[PDB]
């Protein structure tokens, strides 16, 4: 189906505080499995994921010796971003970056990104066509004509298209019992009493992967989501996911409601009902 | 510069069943810049072993965070979250509800 | 897998 490999970078500046702080956390489709601390003892690329772990000591003395080439260049960075915005070296600055490839169900090249950002705010962003750069403002621009002379889109293509998409495969294929599975969701509904009039009417998805999935609310057949409480979907710790939607029903209607739960790991969409 | 607050949820792993170990899990999303206190609490006393998530963004560049730590759940026991951030000017707590 | 080459800003 479409999956994806996606890597995410953080370098936060510590100023009279010591070395900025980097993280470099690595995700296939909504699963962790590779991460970097700068401020871990290891200082190595550390394993997150059981289908990763039995990659031999040149894979992680490769991608250690990747994520501190990262770590130097966010780091020279920093004060480049610095020096554009002519910002004061007291202050703590955020740099992020994250980059990646997203393949389809024949598991060839679909989509490929690589974004920057400082301060929470879009900096220099690969575009579609993986050829040219969108910039924010003069500074990304005078960044997107350096990394146009030194031909970076070039290179980042050809990682894109083919390494990071070979990768992805290789791990679709060695870890499958947790890459390719479709947990469906438990699905089950609360009733809790908020007065003698009023009541609320909760509906929970639990243990579902991946993490998308669509709970609705109707009253006999109208939506309902701008009186319904959704949650963001959260982790659950164990590599699964869970979401809940609330309404207010007023007593005696509940089986005017009825939730909607759909999932990729459910064939029909399921429909839930309070008595 | 940017900053974000940190949308807080505290839940259980599994549903609360008291007596049956669990994890308690605080998760902080949405959040900018990446500097925030996150502690779980028990009783309102600060829970010593507390695992957390690696730092990891979202669209818009908003970090978030998991934090956990193993529990056993009981009828009269109380366990919370206290979140500290810039963008809030007092640390919020949030309580842990069977139901949310 | 990262990629091997890392240009800077």
């Amino acid at each position: 189906g479409s999956h994806s490999m996606r890597y995410f970078f953080t370098s936060v500046s510590r100023p009279g505080r010591g070395e900025p702080r980097f993280i470099a956390v690595g995700y296939v489709d909504d699963t962790q499995f590779v991460r970097f601390d700068s401020d871990a003892a290891s200082q190595r690329m550390e394993p997150r994921a059981p289908w990763i772990e039995q990659e031999g000591p040149e894979y992680w003395d490769g991608e250690t010796r990747k994520v501190k080439a990262h770590s130097q260049t966010h780091r020279v960075d920093l004060g480049t971003l610095r020096g554009y915005y002519n910002q004061s070296e007291a202050g703590s600055h955020t740099v992020q970056r994250m980059y990646g490839c997203d393949v389809g169900s024949d598991w060839r090249f679909l989509r490929g990104y690589h974004q920057y950002a400082y301060d929470g705010k879009d900096y220099i962003a690969l575009k579609e066509d993986l050829r040219s750069w969108t910039a924010a403002d003069m500074a990304a621009q005078t960044t997107k004509h350096k990394w146009e002379a030194a031909h970076v889109a070039e290179q980042l293509r050809a990682y894109l298209e083919g390494t990071c998409v070979e990768w992805l495969r290789r791990y679709l294929e060695n870890g499958k019992e947790t890459l390719q599975r479709t947990d469906a969701p438990k699905t089950h509904m609360t009733h809790h009493a908020v007065s003698d009039h009023e009541a609320t009417l909760r509906c929970w998805a639990l243990s579902f992967y991946p993490a998308e999935i669509t709970l609705t609310w109707q009253r006999d057949g109208e939506d309902q989501t701008q009186d319904t409480e959704l949650v963001e979907t959260r982790p659950a710790g164990d590599g699964t996911f869970q979401k809940w939607a609330a309404v207010v029903v007023p007593s005696g209607q509940e089986q005017r409601y009825t939730c909607h739960v759909q999932h990729e790991g459910l064939p029909k969409p399921l429909t839930l009902r309070w008595e | 510069m940017i900053q974000r607050t940190p949308k807080i949820q505290v839940y259980s792993r599994h549903p609360a069943e008291n007596g049956k170990s669990n994890f308690l899990n605080c998760y902080v999303s949405g959040f900018h810049p990446s500097d925030i206190e996150v502690d779980l609490l028990k009783n309102g006393e600060r829970i010593e072993k507390v695992e957390h998530s690696d730092l990891s963004f979202s669209k818009d560049w908003s970090f978030y965070l998991l934090y956990y730590t193993e529990f056993t759940p009981t009828e009269k026991d109380e366990y919370a979250c206290r979140v500290n951030h810039v963008t809030l000017s007092q640390p919020k707590i949030v309580k842990w509800d069977r139901d949310m | 897998f990262m990629n091997k080459f890392i240009y800077e800003i």
